[PDB]
């Protein structure tokens, strides 16, 4: 549930 | 796990991610069962000779989404559409009102790729590129096939592995030149392009065939 805002990847689950 | 709802995914990740970086990756977009189903449909199209050749060694076929045997591809497309709708005109300044059909693309290993290019460099109305990757257990270390993006204004490039069940957005214009590095296994992707209404109506490109 965590977005590292300097990156552009996030897992939906 | 419990997947993040589409509306939350769009408003609290995709919108801010696109506006900050112009690139956005959502992993595990639809889950394993649906992903593998999409793969079965695409492999069926490939095995039944629907692909035709499309600087690049790609083979492509266009899918409207309603054809018999492409139900899960249609579900993928409607899911992309739901995400774009949820973005509620917060993707930059774009008024998104249409899209292409789905381009199913195959790089059949053997080092095939796509040289560095810009999806829409002539103002043809496409503002967002949306790509879904369906390659089960794909490992760039073994099979290559990375999508390298060279975002304008940034020194470092962005390497996107074509991972199973992976959804990718990026600005289609000159901000994001990109290349498909050589693929050493069969590499499938499904791309949809979304149109900004006004840019598209400008009709900078006339198609005669
Ligand atoms: O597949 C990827 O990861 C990125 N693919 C592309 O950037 C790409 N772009 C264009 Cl404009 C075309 C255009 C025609 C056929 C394949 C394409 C393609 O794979
Ligand atoms: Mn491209």
């Amino acid at each position: 549930x965590v977005w590292l805002t300097d990156t552009w990847v996030l897992s939906r689950t | 796990t419990k997947p993040l709802p589409a509306l939350k995914l769009a408003l609290e990740y995709i919108v801010p991610c696109m506006n900050k970086h112009g690139i956005c990756v959502v992993d595990d977009f639809l889950g394993k069962e649906t992903g593998q189903q999409i793969g079965d449909e695409v492999r069926a199209l490939h095995d039944t000779g629907k692909f035709t050749d499309g600087i690049r060694g790609d083979k492509i076929t266009w899918i409207e989404g309603k054809e018999p045997g492409c139900e899960t591809i249609g579900l993928l497309m409607s899911s992309m559409d739901d995400l774009i709708r949820h973005c509620n005109g917060k993707l930059g300044s774009y008024k998104i009102n249409g899209r292409t059909k789905a381009m199913v693309a195959c790089y059949p290993g053997n080092g095939t790729g796509y040289v560095r290019h810009v999806d829409n460099p002539n103002g043809d109305g496409r503002c967002v590129t949306c790509i879904y990757y369906l390659n089960k257990d794909w490992d760039a270390k073994v099979s290559g096939g990375i999508l390298r993006i060279f975002p304008e204004g940034k020194a470092q490039f962005a390497d996107i592995e074509p991972k199973f069940d992976r959804l990718l957005f990026f600005w289609s214009d000159r901000r994001n030149p990109h290349e498909v590095q050589p693929a050493y296994a069969t590499r499938y992707a499904i791309t949809v392009w979304y149109f900004d209404a006004d840019e598209r109506a400008r009709a900078k490109v006339k198609y005669l065939t």
